[PDB]
RNA sequence: AGCACAGUCUUAACGAUGGAUGUCUUGGUUCCUACAGCGAUGAAGGCCGCAGCAAAAUGCGAUACGCAAUGAAAAUUGCAGUGACUGAAUCAUCAGAAUGCUGAAUGUAAACUACACCAAUUCCCUGGGAAUAGUGGUACUCCUACAGAAA
RNA sequence: ACAUCUCCCUAGUGCAGAUCUUGGUGGAAGUAGCAACUAUUCAAAUGAGAACUUUGAAGACUGAAGUGGAGAAGGGUUUCUUGUCAACUGUGAUUGAACAAGAGUUAGCCGCUCCUAAGGGAUAGCUGAAAAGUGUUUAAAGGGGUCCCCGUCUCAAAAGGGAA
RNA sequence: AUACUGACGUGCAAAUCGUUCAUUUCAAUCACGUUUAGGGGCGAAAGACUAAUCGAAAAGCCUAUUAGCUGGUUAUUUUCGA
RNA sequence: UCUUAACCCACUCGUCUUGAAACACGGACCAAGGAGUCUAGCAAAUGUGCAAGUGUAUAUGAUUCUUUAAACAUUUUACGCA
RNA sequence: UGUAGGAGACCGAUAGCAAACAAGUACCGUGAGGGAAAGAUGAAAUAGUACUCAGGAAUGAGCAAUUAAAUAGUACCUGAAA
RNA sequence: GAUGUUAGGAGGGCAAAUCCGCCGAAUUUAAGCAUAUAAUUAAGCGGAAGAAAAGAAAAUAACUAUGAUUCCUUUAGUAACG
């Protein structure tokens, strides 16, 4: 058989059953359960598993600019009322 | 030294030397004043501005007086304008010098400036 | 080139035809940068920083207006309300956590503590 | 394949713009390519 | 085990790597004590923050000669010194609800 | 203008080769001190944009390497280009304004820019006139109130 | 930027070797080798330079189960024009599927998009600490009608069905 | 994919190439989509196969598992020495 | 000092093994990195301070505040061990 | 753990966090995942190799030339051994 | 008990070092191994906070008794369990 175990095998790959994922960008969809392996896209839950340190920090809270969170630090040290200004001069 | 409030390591004061906003950059541009102006402004050291007439205390330039050209507050070097160099292709520019080697002289006089010798007098 | 406090001063037709008038001029550079002329080009930044200050002085009239218009009555939309730390919002009253039974009232009035001396 | 979906082309687009040399003028005041045949985009 | 060696008495067979603390902070933290109560004294006019305690029995065979500081005076003894619940908490005194107030001598 | 032996091995001198050593060091390291939660009022994450010449991490979000405001405050500059003699050029602070598409993600969907339904909608002017197919709302569970039905 | 033998503390403190770790480098060696697939020649042009670039003339071969056309998967600007030769194109190289600057894919009717299937995901329930396991099965639920009569939903075919 | 135990055996190839040979209308072959998952599946049974992985896949962790066993275990002089 | 000579002598080092020049095993070469440590508890040794006592524990205190994260102090039946 | 300080009888680019850097990146894996190599010219390049000659060009040389210094020319400090 | 895009509100998810719940192993030790050991540890699923939980006696004592909680020094490597 031309298509054994061993070199053969590999001209018969075509058909990628993982593509990328909208909530994950690293790829990681499977097609035919529809699914994502990394992030369980399909479930509200982030399938963020202990067990692996490296996979647990290689995605954080800052990684992403934090869109809001960033924007709220130094608020907190602050302290203004909200809607509050400097005066004019 | 007593404060514990800022650190005494090489470390930050270096990365914060590197890292300047444009006040702090304005304070480490100043230049020693001329010895009846300090006793005439009771100061010390003022920040260099434009049109400024500084001589040189430091370097193969030392001794020569002139007029300010331009400021390189990145390269933290101003430019006079009898320190020209020719280049490789003999193109002249001015010889950036950096603001501890020369003695301020005559001060250009402008509002903002006004305000800085009120608030140090 | 323009300056706030005069976008400020206008009414809001008056400002708003402006802000059409950059738009039109934003086009005629960009027509012009689309091309193959290199004249203006960098004259678009200034126009678009322009553009920027009208908007940034009719959204914050408008809100005025809208703050305004829903002064006091108790309820502002919902994202014109005080948006502050979920916690925050949720947390209950001062208020209401000074506030005691009868019994309490009684206790804290008649028996607060004092400062002293020995000799 | 020769059919395409919207979201893939946008990026393929993407990849192709990031991949063009450096402006030469950015020097005066290139760690990354990739080339077709030996890396590809891996999606 | 060889030799003259006793037995070994450790019990460092559990992982005990995770659970294991080092104490760097303890002048620092006396320091910072002292900085808290010195402050709270300060703020209360430099009046008194000190409670004073009943002397009670210190208990069995061995301590009964002894005796300490105790939880509170209780209704018995506030009675026979002329002074309320109310008062005893206005005041210095130590409170207490269910300390009995035991023998006469005490 | 002559004369050398060759090859192989060894020695010294001088170079190539190589990146050790030495010297640094806006980094790591451990400790101590200090504060310490974000989210349907839409977070974190992810895309897609956005630089005059601009690909990138950075930065920002259709007003997009910043807008406004305050405090500093005269330069900027690789080229082009933009200002001064102090709401302009530059910084820092940053409370106001702004914050695409998504994403718990929530109208039904999803290898889709696919598809419902109800409100058509916005601006300008001082009680009216103009624009635009545009913009919202409508998930699941719970609660209080109300409703009309079912003892 | 360097010492202390004056004294004394401290230590990630002394290497030839571990089929040591890591990095560089030799002898082996200008050697093994560049042998599937019948074959090239002459002249000219280009250029610094031509066995293997281009043009022409010959000779030949593929021989409709084609090194010919088309399309699917998969790849993704590899396309195309205009330049071009540091490195690459296991020989040469002016060539190029390399590099540089641009250009370029136009749909009421072709596909997808729509429909249902094998299938998948849920609601209704019910279990399970939850996570999950199941899926009309002990339901007060989308359509048609002058207040009445019907009804589990939803995604799933780029070769089935499917207007033009 | 039977044989030449052919060529090849630092390959054109971690199973190729040549010649020979079996199959060719059905228990047929092919595509795509789909189902069943790890002491589990699935198996015209060979412990076969389940992504160059199998008498128990891949990934990560308990873990620096454990090893009476193998290997290695770094300057000098002097003294006593099995 | 280096350099060849010449007379006489001169077997691969490490290694496990009673025994390796071995037809025993590892080593193409060079550079850098590269292996008895640290904690707990215990023992003897020797130094040191005190002695029928000893240690000062948690902690308190101070005219102690870059270095101070240590140093200094402890208004007569606390506890460990003896 | 996030952020902010202050530290050191710590490491000094094969070390120290995997990361002194455009690194949780490149790159590899069907995917879960796995995961690098990678700092230094000079005081000053507003001193970054002008000019000439020989070269098709690359380059080379110079009576020419910056610098204190170019067997200091950006694959730039020092530049060991093989 | 239904039904409501009725009017007003709330929850969902993320982040996790420390915190609180559940659910919950084995490598390992005994030079074997089964009880014991690892360990009410890891992984899994949940909930919180700047600390959390715990806390005002259905308590300890047998004294001349003490008197909510938490923490340290200790009892103590002891009673006890095997």
């Amino acid at each position: 058989g031309k298509a054994g175990k061993g070199t053969g095998s590999f001209g018969k790959r075509n058909g990628k059953t993982h593509f990328l994922c909208l909530r994950c960008g690293k790829r990681s969809y499977h097609l035919q359960k529809k699914k994502c392996a990394s992030c369980g896209y399909p479930s509200a839950k982030k399938r963020r598993f202990n067990w692996s340190v490296k996979a647990k920090r290689r995605n954080t809270t800052g990684t992403g600019r934090c869109r809001y969170i960033k924007t709220l630090r130094r608020k907190l040290k602050n302290k203004f009322t909200e809607g509050s200004t400097p005066k004019p001069k | 030294k007593f404060n514990k409030q800022k650190s005494s390591s090489r470390r930050k004061m270096r990365k914060a030397h590197f890292t300047a906003p444009a006040g702090l950059r304005r304070k480490i541009m100043s230049s020693k004043l001329s010895k009846e102006l300090r006793l005439k402004y009771k100061t010390r050291s003022l920040p260099v501005r434009k049109d400024d007439e500084v001589l040189i205390c430091r370097g193969h330039n030392h001794g020569r007086e002139g007029k300010v050209v331009k400021i390189n507050r990145k390269r933290y070097k101003i430019y006079v304008e009898r320190v020209t160099r020719e280049k490789v292709n003999g193109e002249s520019t001015f010889i950036g010098i950096h603001p501890s080697n020369v003695v301020l002289t005559k001060l250009k006089v402008d509002k903002n400036r006004k305000k800085i010798l009120d608030r140090k007098a | 080139n323009v300056k706030a406090y005069e976008l400020r001063t206008l009414k809001k037709k008056e400002l708003l035809d402006k802000l059409d008038e950059l738009k039109k001029e934003l086009s005629g550079l960009r027509i012009s940068k689309a091309l193959g002329n290199s004249a203006k080009n960098s004259k678009i930044h200034g126009v678009r920083k322009n553009v920027a200050r009208v908007l940034t002085v009719y959204n914050q009239k408008r809100k005025m207006e809208l703050r305004q218009l829903y002064k006091n009555k108790k309820f502002k939309p919902y994202n014109l309300r005080k948006k502050l730390t979920k916690n925050k919002r949720l947390q209950l009253s001062p208020k209401q956590k000074a506030a005691m039974t009868l019994r309490q009232k009684k206790k804290v009035q008649n028996f607060p503590q004092r400062k002293y001396l020995v000799v | 394949g020769s059919i395409k979906r919207f979201r893939l082309k946008q990026r393929l687009g993407k990849c192709r713009r990031q991949n063009r040399p450096v402006p030469h003028w950015y020097r005066l005041k290139n760690t990354k390519r990739r080339h077709w045949r030996r890396t590809k985009l891996g999606l | 085990v060889a030799h003259n060696n006793v037995l070994p008495n450790v019990h460092l067979h559990k992982w005990w790597q995770h659970r294991v603390r080092v104490n760097f902070s303890k002048n620092i933290k006396k320091k910072k004590r002292r900085l808290l109560r010195e402050k709270r004294r300060k703020a209360n006019g430099g009046t008194p923050i000190e409670k004073l305690h009943p002397i009670v029995h210190c208990p069995t065979q061995r301590y009964n000669f002894r005796t300490r500081l105790g939880k509170g005076f209780t209704f018995e003894e506030l009675k026979g010194a002329g002074l309320t619940p109310r008062a005893a908490q206005t005041i210095g005194i130590c409170y207490d609800k269910r300390r009995k107030n035991r023998s006469e001598e005490s």
